[PDB]
Parts: structure tokens; sequence; C-alpha cells
């Protein structure tokens, strides 16, 4: 029972991990998609500063 | 806008073929035009491109003009030729300068808002002063106020 119980903690714990693991992919992916948009618009603000910086030359 | 039925013109046959081809195959089961937003990274990965999701969002956000997540034919080939200018064929550069000697009627050298007013007379459209200005500054990249001759061909390159 303790040996089944472990297998059950271990699968709960696969289960609660596995559920984590995607929930961390999906903050992850969040991070990601937002590093993204947050980038991408430093891409633009980046690029937004180079057309005001040039024509500021 | 025009440029919808522009590329229509712009854009060659032997395109929209293989175009419709791949075009086929969107319809994930009975679709008449429910078209979704987030294929369009996955709908620009399939027609031969190398896109990106940043410019996978951005055209669902710059493209999608109507918002109903759906895109015309016009403007399927427009969202191709504004981004990769598969447009009218520029014939070329020295025909092109040949038209530019034209364009210059005052053997010039550069279209200037005088020689873009008398040329688009030539055509019969009137000129407002955005209509010139607004093909001086898209020819004029050097804003001189006038289109001179590679000014013209990264002007009217892609241009029938």
């Amino acid at each position: 029972e303790e040996a089944e119980k472990a297998a059950d903690e271990s699968e709960r714990g696969m289960k609660v991990i596995e559920s984590r693991a995607q929930k961390d992919e999906e903050k992850m992916e969040i991070q990601e998609i937002q590093l993204k948009e947050a980038k991408h618009i430093a891409e633009d603000a980046d690029r937004k500063y180079e057309e005001v910086a040039r024509k500021l030359v | 806008d025009d440029i919808y039925k522009a590329a229509v013109e712009q854009l060659t046959e032997e395109q929209k073929n293989e175009f419709k081809a791949a075009f086929d195959i969107f319809v994930l089961g009975a679709e008449d035009g429910c078209i979704s937003t987030k294929e369009l990274g996955k709908v620009m990965r399939m027609l031969g491109q190398n896109p990106t999701p940043e410019e996978l969002q951005e055209m669902i956000d710059e493209v999608d003009e109507d918002g109903s997540g759906t895109v015309d034919f016009d403007e399927f080939l427009v969202m191709m030729v504004r981004c990769m200018k598969d447009d009218s064929k520029g014939k070329s550069e020295e025909e092109l300068s040949d038209l530019f000697r034209m364009f210059d009627k005052n053997a010039d050298g550069y279209i200037d808002l005088d020689e873009l007013k008398i040329m688009l007379q030539a055509t019969g459209e009137t000129i407002t002063e955005d209509d010139i200005e607004e093909l001086m500054k898209d020819g004029d990249k050097n804003n001189d106020g006038r289109i001179d001759y590679d000014e013209f061909l990264e002007f009217m390159k892609g241009v029938e």
C-alpha cells in the first residue's frame, strides 16, 4: 500500500506537476508572448527612436 | 483601400494559380468564410514565405482591416504585395528612365512638383496638393521637393 501509494503520490505528483509544468509552460509562453510584444514595442520604439534620432541628425 | 485591386492587377497569374492551389487547404471541415486570425501565422507559413510571430500578429492587426478575421482575394493579393512587392513587375529601371525623361519634359533628371503636376495632368488626373506631394515624398526620398531618377525607380519600381 505504501508502494502503490508512492505510485499514486508520484502519479498525483505527475498530474499536479504535469499540469503545473503546463501552467509553467503557459506562464513561460505568456512571458514569451509578452516579452515579444514588449520587444516588438521596443523594436518599434527603437525604430521610432531611430526615425526621430535619424531625423534629428 | 485601392491597393487591393492594385495587387490584383500588380500580381502575376502563375502566382495566383498556386495561390488558389494552396488556398484550397485552410478549410478545417465545412467552412464557407469563417477563417480565423490565429491561423494567420500558419497560413503565412504555408504559401512559401518565412514569417515570424511578431509580423504574424501585426498582420493580424495590420490586415483584417475589416475586423471580421476575413481577407478577400483582393486583400490577399495586396498583403502579398504590400509586404512582398509582387507588384506589376516594375517594368525596369531603364525603360523607367525613358519614361522619366518624359516625366522631366524639362530634361531635369528629377520629377519635381511641377513635372509631377504636368505629367499627372497629362494623365488627366487633377492635381490635389496631397496627390503630387504624396507622389513627391513617396518618390522624393531625399525630400528635395522633387523626385530624382533613382528616387523615381524606388518610387515606381513595382509599379505599372
